[PDB]
């Protein structure tokens, strides 16, 4: 664990970082902009 | 420093004595209730009826 | 120890009880809208919501008191903070009922053409405010009077005689709610009435509600008390009932005095 | 001055048995074991699936 | 009464007439001529925060990172700031 | 230094904005309509010719916008 | 399990701020999805993409204002930058009361969860953002999805109400030594400031919509009009609550601009006694008038001159405020980085939208423009401008700080630009239209209206392309192979800082303090 | 009186309610235009004139008098002169000195609007009610505008006074027609009073300013002022 570490985060460590953050960023803007879509997709789905 | 306690502890029992006077007092009491009200349109209104529907809580 | 942490605050542990009750309180949500609307699911995921933010908050008081008590985490500052962050919450509380205070004079000052810009509406029988309200307001009095007895009982030194002051005001809290029970059961006119029977009965209902978790606080320091957690020094818990308590019996008396007294005239 | 109705020793013993442990705070003693592991868990497995099903139903319009 | 912990050391303290953190509150005279404006730390480079001020001037606060080997003068109203550790010095994370 | 990249970006945002505008109303890659008022192209000119006299229900024709159109009749 | 339960589990005020900092920006793209499809609706007249259900308009304008004014402004200014930068800010450890904080958090996404669902549920919520009574009536809706709604609404204020207490008993009670009220800074006082308008209103919210909650389901008359009971009692407390709620999606927003400012003049704030007060008196004046949002409903004349008389009083701090800042850069040695550029971009707008203000805040002028444009193009000024304006800002200024990377200054720069241009050209129409009377919350227009619909509506589309940009900073940032500089930045290099928390590390350690700051405190 | 394309300001008065309006709005408007001209010169200078390149030194002023006190007095007389105006118009807008001549009640339903010149039936049913649909996109000839054209409009007499007594009757609305520059909400309970004098002849259109269900928009307003021979022609023929 870190809670005795030089930085909270220490970022630099993980696998190469990019691939990982990418996806994360992507995914959030996937999840801020399909559910909004997904809702009015829905109510024309229903009557 | 043990004054006040006493002096509270005084007026609580004094407190409970007269609260259970008037509760004997309060109980008793038949309660007849009065005719109902004419039917006024703002009684007894019914927007959207109850879960269990036909009459009001507690009644 | 302090002298490697060097500073007094307190330092808590994780522990699953927010996220915990944040779904207990999810699953209340939507199990009173699916109970407030007819479904299946309603009723039992309602009662599992609410006993589920029972749980949580039950596991949750019962931490911060194995840590103060038996750790001994809380130093004097934190403890100043408990009772800052209680006086905050109480004045949330009096807003609330200030609102809910603001609607019926609201509703009751100038009364609208359609209840015959009269108050109370006439076919109303409004209970006298002399009989049973008058008594509940002697019931919660002698309470508080009570409640004082106990703070002196514990500042006193003599632990001993907390215990009865704080029996004797649960009784006479389960009294008032009794008597608040029989008033309900008797009432002349229901919930579904015109605005006068509105704000009386839901003004009334959450007032009797904060009595019951004053009163079920007002247990809880009693039970710790007759168990040795509480010191003529170091005592918050009771504290917080004391004001708690101080506060339902100032709501109950402007709202007797309001409603009861000047709604009857 | 009386101590209330507990010798006050066994409040020690309970804070030698909390202090002489290496948990988190919610863990510790025995009852804790079975309380904080299996009531909360369950039970919010339980209101998750609750939930989950009463959301579907109410957007779909369904078992009224 | 019951007290373990934190809670005991403090009232230990209390009690003994000791002060836990008196190192926290510097209280010195302003300027350096020939004695430093000295403060105290349990660690051995510490945050310390000037307002400056003989009484009646003052700048509205300096925060600057104190270190052991170097004194360290106050950027505005130019005082020394000798640090002299009460505990082990060491980096204050290890 | 970059004001180069900036100006460049800002008009390519412009463009970029330009053809989805285009692509979602004036050609509808998303379903939808246009009104019967729009398309005729003869209504604003009737609309206009109407602003010069309205009709009314009872009375004659009554003018609209008097003052910011600067439109009325004479000594009659 | 190590990292689900530092992540679900732990209380560290520092996490806290960044799980704010995610559910802000899940937010923030949600609302912008609603507002793009609202100004796709509304490109053309007619019928656009809706193809009819204007009931599904009313439901996404609904959903727009709750998303933007709920769940991205206040998690962003109070959960974000609250969180993270009032302890490491005011020289104290860990917060207190660190278990509020945590329910606090977690209770927000269920609220959010429940706002989706009322607006997905049998037809949904038509009501507008301030949900009126007799629309939100069972008579008139019959759904469940106003149920819904309501609950969202006491979900997101519960929490709020427990940060709020966590707030204040910080700042009363968790400082460092020495220090006096009068040393901390202006965020951390600004915080208060909010901390005590979010306790002290949002319960009436409570309360009315509870109200509101009881008349539609159990069946009371309280905003029935047969039986007493008027729906302007409702009006009544609802605005009672929304005009201190909107003077706290901004009191954050003045403290990080004017810690900005204040980094950037190289000189600190002038008048600081000035600044404190006028935020003090901005808190206690916004409660003093709530009535303002209805002129057009039927008080008598009196009540309309008291609020006309309240809400200029209320402007004069504004702008004691604003004149303090623009003194506060007559220094020197200014730096145009792009926390600079929002912050000035800030200023400039928040005055024009506060102009408008002032033209609403007449009586007459607001039976002319009550419910048209005019106001819409008013508050997206203020609000929209202001709070976001003040959150990129912010955000750049201590991404500098909580990842440890530094974004990259021409897409910064680009970012600045294209969004001023997008969201300066898409809202000044508004006033236009406003001004020649079309109402509010429409979802066709007459005619006359469509030359400007189609320049507002090109007006979103660069915005559009301004958060994408965003969200492309955000990812290089926490990609960028390049750690935090002197010659990146020259901010936290400082060896003397005005704020605290510049000095510490590139992110603070656990504790953010090994060992708590002193002050000299002279004349022994 | 109607709605024009790429149009700047508020449309055309005919009331002196919307005379007093444009007035204020024009005072109000001076003002903030000097006031927001002024805060941009000063910050742009500030900006510019110590650009980092021409004073690298901060300079370092924090306390300043007897410039505050300017700042904060100054903005208080410029809401004093911006305020005399507005409250002379509102004290001169209230009193009707003069008697209504008509009164035309404009119940408020849902999605479509009614009225009543109820003042000239000697019975107690009332004559003379009607109701105000908007007519729908083929209904329309090829002049009228688009849904604000109505169905047996409001017929007024012009240059005589009137009382329109706002309200609904299923939830909240609002009668708004912006070229007489009035403005008033239709609560279910209440029955709102509005004088207006109409100054001339011609049509007034105007739509609902407030969240009705879902035909919101739809729901809009038309009043002609009518000479008061033909008023009295077309009641009479009306009854
Ligand atoms: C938070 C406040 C907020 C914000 C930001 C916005 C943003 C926008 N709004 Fe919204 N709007 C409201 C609050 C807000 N709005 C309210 C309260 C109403 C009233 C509803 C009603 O009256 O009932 C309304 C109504 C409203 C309408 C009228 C609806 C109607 O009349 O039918 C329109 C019309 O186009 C509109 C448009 C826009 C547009 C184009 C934007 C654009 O600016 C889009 C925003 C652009 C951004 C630049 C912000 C996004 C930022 C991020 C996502 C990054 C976040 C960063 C992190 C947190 C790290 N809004
Ligand atoms: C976001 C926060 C915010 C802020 C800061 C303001 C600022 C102000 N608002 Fe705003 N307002 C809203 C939120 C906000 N408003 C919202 C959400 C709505 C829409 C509600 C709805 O949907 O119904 C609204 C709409 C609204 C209305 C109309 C409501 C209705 O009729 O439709 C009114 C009118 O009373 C009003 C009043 C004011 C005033 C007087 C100020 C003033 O405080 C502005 C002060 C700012 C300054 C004036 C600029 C700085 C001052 C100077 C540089 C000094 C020189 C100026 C003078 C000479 C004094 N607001
Ligand atoms: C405490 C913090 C975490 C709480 C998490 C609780 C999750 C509870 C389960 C939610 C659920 O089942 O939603 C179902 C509902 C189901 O919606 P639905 O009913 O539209 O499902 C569609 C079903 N078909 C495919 C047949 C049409 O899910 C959602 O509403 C999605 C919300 C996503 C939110 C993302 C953020
Ligand atoms: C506070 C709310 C507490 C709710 C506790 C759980 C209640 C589940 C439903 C229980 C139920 O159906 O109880 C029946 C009772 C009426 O009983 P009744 O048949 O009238 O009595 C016979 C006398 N002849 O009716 C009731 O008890 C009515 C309970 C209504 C609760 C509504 C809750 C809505 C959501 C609240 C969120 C907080
Ligand atoms: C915070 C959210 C709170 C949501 C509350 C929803 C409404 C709950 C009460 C609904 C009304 C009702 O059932 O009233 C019944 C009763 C009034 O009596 P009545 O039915 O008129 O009886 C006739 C003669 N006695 O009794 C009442 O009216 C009691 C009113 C008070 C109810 C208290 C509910 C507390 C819920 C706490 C949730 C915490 C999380
Ligand atoms: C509506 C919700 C109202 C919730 C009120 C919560 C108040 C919490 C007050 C608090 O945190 O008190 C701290 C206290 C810690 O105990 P302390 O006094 O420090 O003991 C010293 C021992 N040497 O904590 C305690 O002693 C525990 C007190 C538990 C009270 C539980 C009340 C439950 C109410 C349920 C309503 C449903
Ligand atoms: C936190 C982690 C939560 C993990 C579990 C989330 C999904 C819960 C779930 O399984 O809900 C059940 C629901 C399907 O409903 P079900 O009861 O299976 O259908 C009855 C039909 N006879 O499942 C669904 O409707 C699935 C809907 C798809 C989206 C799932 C996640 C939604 C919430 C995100 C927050
Ligand atoms: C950038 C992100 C862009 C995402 C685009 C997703 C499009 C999904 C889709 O196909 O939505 C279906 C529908 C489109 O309409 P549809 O019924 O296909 O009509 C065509 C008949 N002429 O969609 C609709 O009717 C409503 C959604 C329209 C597209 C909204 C895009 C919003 C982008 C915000 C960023
Ligand atoms: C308003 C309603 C919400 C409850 C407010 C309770 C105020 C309590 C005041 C306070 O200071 O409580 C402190 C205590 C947590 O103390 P802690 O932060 O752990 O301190 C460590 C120091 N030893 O605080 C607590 O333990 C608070 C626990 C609250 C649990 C609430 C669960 C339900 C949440 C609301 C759901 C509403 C749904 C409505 C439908
Ligand atoms: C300030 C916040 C934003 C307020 C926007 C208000 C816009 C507005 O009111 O526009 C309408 C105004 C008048 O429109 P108009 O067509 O002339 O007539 C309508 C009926 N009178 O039309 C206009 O405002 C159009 C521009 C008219 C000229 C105004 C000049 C003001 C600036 C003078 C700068 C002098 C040099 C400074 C260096
Ligand atoms: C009336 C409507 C508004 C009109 C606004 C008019 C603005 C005119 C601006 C003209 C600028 C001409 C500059 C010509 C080259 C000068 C030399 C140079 O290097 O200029 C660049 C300088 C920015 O450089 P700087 O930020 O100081 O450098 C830090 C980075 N190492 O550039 C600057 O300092 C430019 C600063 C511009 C400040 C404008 C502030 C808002 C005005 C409103
Ligand atoms: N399942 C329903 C039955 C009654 C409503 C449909 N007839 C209950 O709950
Ligand atoms: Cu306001
Ligand atoms: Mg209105
Ligand atoms: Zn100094």
């Amino acid at each position: 664990y870190y809670i005795h570490a030089k930085h909270m985060y220490n970022l630099d460590r993980m696998k190469h970082r990019g691939l990982k953050m990418s996806l994360a960023v992507f995914s959030a803007f996937s999840i801020g902009v399909a559910v909004p879509v997904y809702a009015v997709i829905f109510q024309q789905k229903k009557t | 420093d043990a004054y006040e306690t006493a002096k509270w502890e005084k007026i609580t029992y004094l407190g409970i004595v007269s609260c259970t006077g008037l509760a004997i007092y309060n109980l008793s009491k038949g309660h007849p209730h009065t005719e109902e009200p004419p039917a006024y349109p703002y009684l007894h209104i019914r927007n959207k009826e109850f879960p269990w529907g036909p009459d009001g809580l507690f009644e | 120890m302090i002298e490697s942490q060097r500073h007094s605050y307190h330092l808590v542990d994780p522990s699953p009880w927010p996220i915990s009750g944040s779904l207990g309180a999810l699953a209340t949500t939507v199990g009173g809208v699916m109970y407030m609307h007819s479904f299946q699911g309603g009723a039992t995921l309602l009662s599992l919501g609410l006993i589920f933010i029972l749980y949580t908050m039950f596991v949750w008081w019962r931490d911060v008191l194995r840590e103060s008590t038996l750790e001994g985490h809380h130093t004097k500052v934190v403890q100043l903070g408990l009772r800052y962050g209680f006086i905050l919450f109480i004045v949330s509380e009096v807003m609330f009922l200030f609102a809910f205070f603001w609607a019926f004079f609201h509703s009751s000052l100038a009364p609208t053409v359609e209840i015959g810009g009269i108050w109370p509406p006439l076919g109303i029988w409004v209970l006298d405010p002399w009989e049973i309200p008058f008594l509940n307001t002697l019931i919660l009095l002698s309470s508080g009077a009570a409640v004082t007895w106990a703070h002196h009982a514990i500042l006193a030194g003599k632990e001993k005689r907390a215990v009865y002051a704080l029996v004797a005001t649960v009784l006479l809290a389960l009294v008032f709610t009794g008597f608040q029970g029989m008033e309900y059961y008797q009432a002349p006119f229901t919930i579904s009435d015109s605005i006068y029977g509105s704000t009386f009965f839901l003004a009334t209902g959450f007032h009797g509600f904060h009595v019951i978790i004053g009163t079920l606080f007002l247990i809880i320091c009693g039970i710790r008390q007759y168990l040795g957690h509480l010191t003529k020094e170091h005592h918050v818990g009771f504290e917080a009932a004391a004001w708690y308590w101080h506060f339902v019996d100032v709501v109950w008396l402007f709202l007797f005095v309001s409603i009861y007294w000047w709604g009857g005239i | 001055s009386e101590p209330p109705f507990r010798p006050r020793e066994k409040l020690i013993e309970k804070q030698k048995h909390f202090q002489s442990v290496h948990k988190h705070t919610y863990l510790k003693g025995p009852y804790d074991k079975i309380t904080s592991v299996a009531i909360p868990l369950a039970l919010a497995a339980s209101s998750l699936y609750l939930i989950g099903r009463g959301i579907y139903n109410m957007s779909h319009g369904i078992g009224k | 009464p019951i007290a373990t912990g934190h809670e005991r050391e403090e009232i230990q303290a209390s009690l003994e007439g000791r002060d836990i953190l008196e190192i926290n509150h510097p209280e010195g005279p302003f300027g350096t001529k020939e004695a430093p404006a000295i403060v105290k730390s349990y660690f051995d480079r510490r945050i310390v925060g000037c307002p400056g001020g003989e009484g009646e001037d003052e700048h509205d606060v300096v925060w600057f990172w104190l270190e052991n080997g170097k004194p360290h003068e106050c950027p505005v109203c130019s005082q020394y700031f000798e640090l002299k550790v009460v505990g082990p010095g060491g980096d204050p994370y290890g | 230094m970059s004001t180069k990249y900036i100006v460049s970006a800002i008009l390519g945002s412009f463009g970029i904005a330009w053809v989805c505008d285009y692509y979602v109303s004036e050609k509808k890659i998303f379903g939808g309509s246009t009104p019967g008022t729009i398309t005729n192209k003869e209504w604003g000119e009737e609309t206009d010719k109407k602003f010069q006299a309205w009709p009314r229900t009872a009375g004659p024709p009554v003018v609209v916008n008097p003052i910011t159109r600067q439109n009325f009749v004479v000594k009659s | 399990m190590t990292n689900p339960v530092r992540w679900l589990f732990s209380t560290n005020h520092k996490d806290i701020g960044t799980l704010y900092f995610i559910f802000g920006a899940i937010a923030g793209v949600m609302g912008t999805c609603f507002s793009v499809l609202i100004r796709m609706e509304l490109a053309r007249p007619g019928d656009q993409i809706l193809g009819g259900n204007h009931q599904l308009y009313n439901v996404l304008i609904t959903a727009h204002a709750f998303l933007m004014i709920f769940f991205m402004v206040m998690p962003a200014m109070i959960g974000g930058f609250g969180n993270w930068f009032v302890p490491i800010l005011i020289g104290a450890p860990d917060m207190a009361f660190p278990r509020l904080n945590n329910i606090s958090f977690w209770l927000l996404p269920p609220s959010l969860l429940l706002l989706l669902s009322s607006a997905l549920v049998e037809v949904g919520s038509g009501t507008g953002w301030t949900v009126y009574p007799p629309l939100s009536g069972i008579t008139s809706h019959s759904g469940g999805a106003v149920d819904l709604a309501i609950f969202s609404l006491h979900l997101s204020g519960v929490s709020s109400i427990l940060g709020s207490i966590n707030f204040i008993t910080t700042i009363f009670n968790m400082r460092g030594p020495g220090m006096t009220m009068h040393r901390s800074p202006l965020f951390v006082w600004s915080v208060l400031v909010t901390a005590f308008l979010l306790l002290l209103s949002l319960p009436v919210l409570a309360g009315a919509i509870t109200m509101l909650l009881t008349d539609r389901n159990f069946n009371t008359t309280f905003f029935d009009p047969a039986g007493g009971g008027d729906p302007i009692l409702y009006q009544h407390l609802f605005w009672f609550f929304g005009h201190p709620e909107v003077y706290i999606l901004i009191l954050p927003g003045f403290g990080i601009i004017s810690h900005i400012v204040s980094t950037f003049s190289g000189k600190p704030v002038f008048g600081y006694l000035g600044m404190v007060y006028a935020m003090i008196s901005i808190g206690v004046l916004g409660f003093l008038v709530w009535a303002h949002h209805m002129f057009t409903v039927g008080l008598d004349v009196d009540t309309r001159a008291y609020f006309t008389a309240a809400t200029m009083i209320i402007a004069v701090p504004t702008g004691i405020k604003i004149f303090s800042w623009i003194a506060t850069m007559w220094g020197g040695s200014i730096q145009y980085k792009t926390p600079m550029l929002f912050a000035v971009g800030f200023i400039f707008l928040f005055t024009i939208g506060g102009l408008t203000g002032i033209v609403l805040a007449n009586s007459g002028l607001d039976i002319a423009l009550h419910d048209t444009y005019y106001v819409v193009a008013h508050f997206h000024y203020v609000l929209s401008m202001g709070a976001v304006f003040a959150l990129f800002a912010g955000f750049y200024y201590w991404v500098g700080k909580i990842f440890g990377r530094t974004y990259p200054e021409t897409l910064g720069q680009i970012h600045f630009w294209i969004t001023f241009f997008g969201v300066n050209l898409t809202f000044f129409p508004m006033h236009f239209l406003g001004l020649s009377g079309m109402p509010r919350r429409i979802p066709d227009y007459p005619d006359a209206y469509a030359g400007w619909n189609a320049l507002s509506s090109f007006g979103s589309y660069i915005s559009v392309v301004g958060i994408c940009c965003f969200f492309v900073v955000v990812t290089i940032t926490s990609t960028s192979g390049n750690n935090i500089t002197r010659a990146n930045i020259p901010w936290a290099v400082e060896q003397n800082s005005t704020t605290l928390e510049w000095l510490v590390q590139s992110p603070p350690a656990f504790h953010t303090f090994g060992e708590l700051p002193a002050i000299k405190e002279t004349k022994s | 009186d109607a709605p024009e394309p790429w149009q700047l300001g508020f449309q055309d008065a005919a009331t002196p309610i919307m005379q007093g309006i444009m007035d204020l709005h024009h005072d109000i408007f001076f003002f903030l235009v000097q006031i927001a001209v002024f805060v941009l010169w000063v910050l742009s200078r500030a900006l510019w004139c110590f650009r980092s390149k021409i004073s690298p030194i901060p300079q370092r002023i924090v306390h300043g008098t007897t410039i505050e006190i300017l700042w904060t007095i100054f903005p208080s007389i410029i809401l004093m002169f911006i305020a005399i105006p507005s409250f002379t118009l509102l004290y001169s807008m209230d009193d009707v000195v003069v008697d209504p001549a008509i009164t035309i009640k404009a119940i408020g339903h849902q999605w479509y609007w009614s009225y009543e010149y109820s003042d000239y039936n000697n019975s107690d049913e009332q004559s003379l009610a009607f109701d105000s649909y908007m007519v729908p996109e083929d209904d329309l000839e090829l002049g009228q505008l688009r849904l604000l054209e109505v169905d047996n409009r409001v017929v007024v007499p012009a240059k005589t006074h009137l009382r329109v007594l706002i309200t609904s009757a299923d939830v909240l609305h609002s009668w708004a027609v912006p070229s007489l520059g009035v403005k008033c909400d239709a609560v279910p309970g209440r029955l709102n009073q509005i004088s207006t004098f109409i100054q001339r002849e011609g049509v007034y259109y105007g739509q609902c300013s407030e969240i009705c269900g879902t035909n919101h928009a739809f729901m809009p307003i038309v009043v002609e002022a009518v000479s008061t021979k033909d008023y009295g022609s077309w009641v009479s023929n009306q009854i």
